[PDB]
């Protein structure tokens, strides 16, 4: 059938039809070991689980046991598990001869782990007096010790997160004993055990839970991978068309260049830094002129503009080089100032009443060196993180727990940096650089996700940003072209040319489909997407 | 120290260096990674499915850029290992998982001293995968130095030895080099720059200059630096030559070798093989010299008369503490101080014996001390009986009666001192656990009752509530065994030791009783010992002037307090 | 005074950064304070104060020829069991005889002590004879000193003989202490042998290098106090300031 | 729950009618839908892999399909196998070139035994020598094969040119038939020439016949300095006017010449670090110049673009037969760039080889899938083209020349200092 295997297709169909809830169709289309073990677990008669009802499972990685150990392991509810442990104990004295090809032990370890999981479920079922101790001590300390021996006699354990598992398991089990509340707050039903056991089994013999849905989602991803302008987000098709980029409105307001642009957090105003504010919902009629400035911001209420001049201190409309406001309603109305003088003092829109100035403010360490010299700041949307530029090509991230100070991480990049452009509403950040590149970092885990190539940027200052939700990433360039990359994949989707360098690009955080670009030719243009 | 940690640390670090005052931080270094080495002592530590080194390897490869426009998500681990093998061939299959036949693990421990020769960016040299076993300057298209640079204000003597085993009078220039680096062109042309303190091999003449004879086919040459008086010396075949340089304190150095393309060497920094020069026999000489130089009303001392609200104006005088044996003030102060320590904690019989004996020894200043001492031993008589009774109760293992006694004598203490009653009740529980050997049906009930008392009351603060749980879990982990004093691990079995219970309940309780009644709890003797041990370290930290100017011996670098003075 | 000037809290923090082992390491969740407020906000440390003083106390008692205190402190440490080990311990360091000799020499009755260096002891005997208020003196001096006169020029200068120091008690106590140190040095090897092969229970309370040849045979606490005063004064010579010890 | 209708339809389709009928208790979905969605998902899973290198050519049964767990490879899906070693007369090798028809190999030795003679090996007859050439003893430097696969062109170090049958250091030939048997020559004396390799008189010089930069596109850029007329070579263009300004500068030393496959674009290297591209799209045809009196040297040629990169270049290469206006450039400081010359765009950067102090080549291979280069070690570096990540580092020596086969798709030769001429075959895909 096609190029797949007919038997696999039939088995997948049967499991899917069963999983949907239907019974007769699946039970009729027929014309096990894992199944009977899972039934034993589900109904619950653990006293019937002998060794050979476990050793018969088709382990995911390796081949079954050699037909010498299973003989000693099949010589034939506290007494049942004690008997199983006694049967196991002799295999260690037999294997003391140390004749193993680094794989027989690699299977015995899995079997011991499955048995310990079942015993752990048995133990935790006692909390839902003097019986748990007699159970734990013998019938679990012996298994834990044996498992630790088997694990130690391998050249396979990761030093980090594979070597202390028996110790931490026994510690947790023993501390649950004189503290029963944790047993209640545990979510210890009889299906997570089946989940873990299934994780231990071969995945091409036990059909993974919900596979056809997974493959359908993958096929939808493949279809979406043909056109990157869509709303679908996980019958016939959802692709095979074409789209385009069209500019439609221009503003030849003056002959001077443009340093900075910004769009209202509600998509109803356009700022400029030639200060002018344009209405955007009324066919771009000049709203007002406010009276050099090199940075703009809007309040989260989309009411108050905040300039950031060159030498004068600040200005607000109904040295300092950057400013970013918070978002949380609890701490709303508060904002953060920057300065190329190693200073950063929280502040607000009362033109006074300063606050924490960080110019000298699971483990902790002593204070480090000084002179941060911030350039650009960003505030996480959950207001729980503050991102600061430096001039030596590093970023600092600070944690803000509650006002009504440590640093979580220091991201190193090397070359000189530029705009930061926090993603639009995991954790991400889009740092622009010289050396003709863009980087998509990750400030939570301090790792570089990926790079973007192809925009001329040397000895100047250019701007980049997100667009079209968080699906496209665009930037300016030295040659007057706008560059537009796909974000998930990282290929050059489009290179438009509408300036003759282009400095700034911005978007509505209110309209999915349009943006604006401004350059040094004395122009401001509005672009939109045709289908 | 146990019977395994001593052996492991001896196997790890060089012998002569553990006898310096710089053994303390080395022991801390080892102690930070005790359990891991305990586990790993099984196998796979005698001469890949990454888990969390994944991100570090990814970053270290993307630093070079051999990965382009490829997302961090959806990366095949084996692909990363394969590409890593091309640019880090010597990776010994252990870093991925992350006498002494132990491979280079000192990267984990952060061993801050040179260990191997490091390879230059060029290919004009080749070292046998260790930087120690075999260095040879391969045929041309040769200088190099050690990896780390030893500090100056943290140790006393350093020494490493090389063995020449190939010849073109050989032509190797070895020694130390001052560090302002990661000046090399002249080093590659000649055998030395203007800042390379080295012992040549053409004739034997020291660099930057009839010093000694040339070495040849199979010779062992060692280069030792002595920070006590700022000297650099060389030795050959175990015979100490003359000291080569002088007046070199307050600098920074690194081992350095320049080798002609006809000769090969095998280095040694003392980690694996022992030396031949017997560096210990050189170090103890200077230790004895330092000891020789250092140790060859009125008696009562009060607060320091130079303190004004955190301001220490220093009267311009010769010295501050004029106590001398010849005058006799030192024995007077020592006697009053030792009696104060004795009557501070029990042992009042020994104090009375001391008073009697120094009443007998004196013959017709040395009686004002006796009179004051008698007044002191007879005034504080009520607290001494309480202390002795407390000692008897604690040593008898009757902690409940101890609580009854403490509440009986001092009325208003326990009602608002919860952080002490917890440390007492937990010890009572530990005594019960230790004694029980079918009370196991009652241990559980007792533990649950006291946990519900000290955890789920929520009138206590938050940090204290969180802290009262860790100790309870730790003591609970004891029940899983049957003979916890032997089967249990080092720490959990440490809870049951005589030390903890008997020498810690008393230490906490006595000081609590004293500090509640508005009396100082410092004995002014262990204060003296701790102050001395801290003063030695604070002198070592700041390179200091010996006697007159910073060109004489600095003798505080040889006083290893604990192992040489505090242990008989 | 501007190098590293300290404050009470800062110096306390600097001191506290030692973390003494105390044989209870590997249990890093034990060392924390108490913060006992009432009587107000105080603090008490749970780490052992100094886990080695009770041996230095015994060393001081034994080396100063203090008998009763030595016996009591040996009792309160775990070395004594009965009324026979008392005798063997008192004969192991021969405390009583050393104390008697030292007390006699300090008292000035040189001859009685002598009936059990030597030139200095004879010099003190001659000083006593002169302080008593001749042919017999001539014969005495001639024999017992011309047998030892021709040794150096220092001995002649000493024999020639400030004014209130030659007759004082310090000159009668310094030589007593020095002879006590000499008897300790002489006695020390036998303790080593006895505890080594004869399988004793008591320990060795005393340890061309000066350290190994003249350092142990002296009260160890006195050496520690010497070093303490030396270090406290050495900090002052480099303008570094630290707080002193209060009482 | 639209899934139910599709499942019923496919169950009835495959052959279990009874099961579908028992199950029975938005436009009439077509035949074989799941057998298509599963193929789409499999294609996506293959795309998400990293080891797959797509052979340029569904019916693969090799037990390598399983729709129960995600399927992916572990080793690289392709393998490189050394096959031969022509290590006779190992003095030094500098340059290799195959033929367009893939029936010969040409190697440029250095002064070994019979002068500075070069060698031409057969390929079918077990790589036996087909012709050893007689050359003036000057250690010849550049080689080229005529598009007729017959003529061989050799450019030496000492101001001469040789043509063989079956100072100028830059040779290339035209591929279109409309101008047959014409070649372009580039020299470090700041000279570019059009030449015919059978009569060899001349056809057209350069260094003074080029209008700089073509000014602008439809005069939007303005930039008025000096404006010549429309006497520039241009057909009835529908893209814009490209004969704007006749600015000038000193002619740059040329160290490599390339010609596109439509004779429409010639790329010239410089020494300072810049590439410049010209377009002989209006150059007189062979038939229109054989008889008509149209003459160059009273004319000029436009300049489409000027690619600025920085460091000094070493070699440029072009693909064989995502856009098709690509070029691969080598340069020092351990890099390898890819550019779109007709657009002035940087596509991709390749790192890993050690490139300093020498002259090292590079090329495409496996149709277009791989990009290989030499290095200052004996190693050969092979990258994936689309994404630019290492795929292999082989050992073949320093190695300073590589070349692929433009007719066999599966073989390529190497060459290093020690004279070895290694042949490698690419298999398993």
């Amino acid at each position: 059938v096609g190029c797949f295997d007919k038997k696999q297709l039939t088995k997948l169909l049967i499991h899917t039809l069963k999983e949907l809830g239907y019974d007769s169709a699946a039970n009729q289309l027929l014309l096990n070991h894992i199944q009977t073990f899972f039934k034993l677990i589900k109904t619950g008669q653990f006293h019937l689980i002998n060794w050979q009802i476990v050793c018969s499972l088709p382990l995911a990685h390796s081949s079954p046991l050699r037909s010498e150990w299973l003989q000693r392991l099949l010589i034939p509810l506290f007494d049942h598990m004690l008997l199983q442990l006694q049967y196991l104990q002799q295999l260690m004295s037999s294997v003391n001869s140390s004749t193993c090809s680094d794989a027989e032990i690699a299977t015995l370890r899995n079997y011991v782990e499955i048995m310990i999981l079942v015993n752990r479920q048995i133990f935790l079922e006692f909390f839902h007096t003097a019986l748990p101790v007699l159970y734990l001590r013998k019938i679990l300390k012996n298994f834990i010790e044996i498992w630790d021996s088997l694990l130690v006699s391998n050249d396979q354990f990761l030093n980090e997160e594979n070597i202390f598992n028996p110790e931490t398991t026994l510690r947790e089990l023993s501390t649950y004993l004189t503290n029963p509340k944790l047993t209640a707050q545990l979510n210890l039903e009889r299906d997570h055990l089946i989940d873990a056991i299934s994780k231990y089994i071969d995945p091409n013999e036990l059909v993974p839970k919900g596979r056809l849905l997974h493959l359908l989602k993958q096929a939808i991803k493949y279809q979406q991978s043909q056109d990157i302008f869509n709303i679908i987000d996980p019958d016939n098709f959802s692709h095979d068309l074409t789209v385009t980029f069209q500019e439609w409105k221009t503003i030849q307001d003056t002959t001077d260049e443009i340093w900075f642009l910004t769009f209202s957090p509600n998509g109803k105003y356009l700022a400029s830094a030639t200060i002018t504010v344009y209405d955007v919902e009324q066919d771009f009629k000049i709203y007002k002129t406010c009276v050099s400035v090199l940075y703009l911001m809007f309040s989260p209420d989309s009411r108050y503009l905040v300039a950031c001049p060159f030498s004068e201190d600040v200005t607000i409309y109904d040295r300092v080089w950057c400013c970013d406001a918070f978002h949380t309603a609890e701490r709303a109305g508060w904002m953060v100032v920057g300065s190329p003088d190693r200073e950063a003092i929280v502040h607000s829109l009362t033109t006074k009443e300063s606050l924490f100035s960080l110019k000298g403010r699971w483990q902790y360490v002593e204070d480090d060196e000084t002179f941060p010299r911030v350039h650009d700041v960003k505030i996480s949307y959950d207001d729980k993180y503050v991102l600061l530029m430096t001039h030596q090509g590093v970023i600092d991230v600070y944690d803000f727990s509650g006002f009504p100070i440590p640093r979580i991480a220091r991201l190193d990049v090397g070359k000189n940096m530029t705009c930061i452009s926090l993603p639009l509403n995991q954790h991400l950040v889009l740092v622009s650089l010289q050396d003709n590149e863009l980087q998509m970092w990750d400030y939570k885990e301090n790792i570089l996700i990926q790079k973007y190539f192809g925009q001329k940027q040397q000895h100047f200052i250019i701007r980049s940003c997100f667009a079209y939700g968080n699906k496209l990433v665009m930037s300016g360039s030295e040659d007057g072209k706008i560059y537009i990359w796909d974000r998930i994949r990282g290929n050059l989707v489009s290179v438009l040319s509408g300036h003759s360098n282009c400095n700034v690009v911005a978007s509505n955080p209110a309209d999915k489909e349009m943006f604006a670009s401004g350059g040094d030719d004395g122009k401001i243009k509005i672009w939109k997407i045709s289908r | 120290m146990d019977d395994v940690d001593r052996e492991f640390i001896n196997c790890l670090f060089p012998s002569y260096l553990l006898q310096q005052p710089v053994a303390y931080d080395l022991w801390i270094l080892y102690l930070q990674h005790r359990k891991l080495f305990h586990k790993l002592k099984n196998t796979n530590l005698i001469n890949k499915l990454t888990a969390l080194t994944r991100k570090e390897i990814w970053s270290k490869l993307m630093n070079l850029g051999v990965l382009g426009t490829i997302s961090f998500e959806a990366v095949n681990d084996d692909y990363l290992i394969q590409v890593y093998k091309y640019f880090y061939p010597d990776v010994n299959d252990f870093t991925l998982r992350f006498n002494s036949m132990i491979p280079d693990i000192y990267k984990i421990l952060g061993y801050f001293l040179p260990s191997r020769w490091q390879a230059q960016p060029n290919n004009s040299l080749q070292l046998s995968q260790d930087g120690i076993t075999h260095l040879q300057p391969n045929p041309d298209y040769a200088v190099t130095w050690a990896n780390k640079s030893l500090p100056d204000n943290k140790l006393t003597i350093f020494y490493y030895e090389i063995k020449v085993l190939s010849v073109t009078n050989s032509n190797i220039v070895i020694g130390y080099k001052l560090v302002e680096n990661e000046s090399i062109n002249k080093c590659q042309k000649y055998g030395f720059d203007l800042n390379v303190f080295g012992y040549c091999g053409f004739d034997g003449l020291i660099t930057n200059s009839e010093y000694a004879k040339p070495f040849g086919r199979d010779d062992v040459i060692g280069c030792g630096i002595n920070f006590i008086d700022g000297s650099i010396f060389f030795t050959k075949n175990g015979i100490h030559l003359g000291n080569a340089f002088t007046d070199l304190n307050d600098l920074e150095f690194v081992p350095y070798v320049a080798l002609r393309p006809g000769n090969s060497i095998k280095t040694n920094f003392g980690l694996n093989e022992d030396f031949v020069f017997d560096i210990i026999g050189y170090q103890d000489k200077w230790k004895s010299l330092a000891y020789e130089h250092i140790c060859r009303l009125k008696f009562l001392l009060g607060e320091d008369n130079r303190f004004i609200d955190g301001k220490l104006v220093r009267p311009d005088v010769n010295n501050i503490n004029n106590l001398s044996v010849d005058d006799g003030s030192l024995p007077n102060t020592l006697n009053v101080m030792i009696n104060d320590y004795l009557i501070h904690e029990g042992l009042v019989d020994v104090a009375k014996g001391f008073l009697k004996d120094l009443q007998k020894d004196a013959v017709n200043e040395s009686k004002d001390v006796i009179r004051h001492n008698e007044r002191q031993i007879m005034k504080e008589e009520r607290m001494v009986k309480i202390r002795q009774e407390l000692r008897y109760l604690i040593n008898k293992g009757q902690i409940s009666k101890c609580i009854n006694y403490i509440d009986n004598e001092i009325p208003d203490l326990l009602k608002n001192n919860l952080e002490l009653v917890f440390e007492l009740k937990l010890a009572n529980y530990l005594v019960m656990i230790k004694k029980s050997s079918d009370e196991i049906e009652n241990l559980i009930l007792k533990g649950q009752e006291l946990s519900n008392e000290f955890i789920y009351d929520t009138k206590i603060p938050q940090s204290l509530r969180d802290r009262f749980s860790g100790q309870l879990s730790n003591v609970s982990a004891l029940l899983a065994y049957s003979n916890p004093l032997v089967e249990a691990p080092k720490e959990i079995s440490g809870y049951l030791s005589d030390e903890y219970l008997q020498e810690r309940l008393f230490q906490v309780s006595n000081n609590t009783i004293l500090t509640f009644l508005h009396k100082d709890s410092e004995c002014a003797l262990e204060n003296v010992i701790s102050n001395t041990r801290a003063m030695l370290s604070t002198l070592l930290e700041y390179n200091a002037f010996g006697s007159t100017n910073s060109s004489d011996p600095r003798y505080y670098k040889a006083i290893n307090f604990d192992e040489d003075v505090l242990n008989l | 005074y501007g190098k590293k000037c300290f404050t009470k809290e800062e110096w306390k923090e600097q001191v506290a950064k030692y973390s003494a082992m105390g044989e209870l390491y590997a249990n890093k969740t034990i060392h924390y304070p108490l913060k006992i407020q009432p009587n107000g906000f105080a603090t008490i440390q749970t780490t052992p104060i100094e886990p080695t003083l009770p041996r230095l106390l015994l060393n001081y008692f034994v080396s100063m020829a203090y008998e009763d205190s030595s016996i009591r402190m040996a009792k309160e440490l775990g070395f004594i069991r009965n009324n026979k080990d008392i005798a063997v311990f008192n004969d192991l360091y021969k405390i009583k005889e050393r104390f008697h000799i030292k007390h006699l020499i300090k008292l000035g009755r040189i001859n009685e002590a002598m009936e059990e260096l030597h030139f200095k002891l004879l010099l003190l005997n001659l000083i006593e004879m002169i302080r008593s208020h001749i042919l017999n003196l001539i014969q005495y001096s001639q024999n017992k000193l011309a047998i030892k006169a021709s040794s150096s020029v220092k001995k002649m200068q000493e024999l020639e003989l400030s004014l209130q120091n030659l007759y004082s008690i310090s000159l009668r106590s310094k030589i007593a202490d020095l002879v006590n140190e000499k008897l300790l040095k002489f006695i020390h090897p036998r303790i080593q042998f006895e505890i080594s092969n004869n399988n004793s229970k008591f320990p060795d309370l005393l340890n061309n290098n000066y350290y190994s040849s003249e350092f142990p045979y002296e009260p160890r606490l006195t050496q520690i106090m010497k070093l303490w005063c030396w270090c406290e004064n050495q900090l002052h010579h480099n303008q570094i300031g630290v707080p002193r010890v209060e009482n």
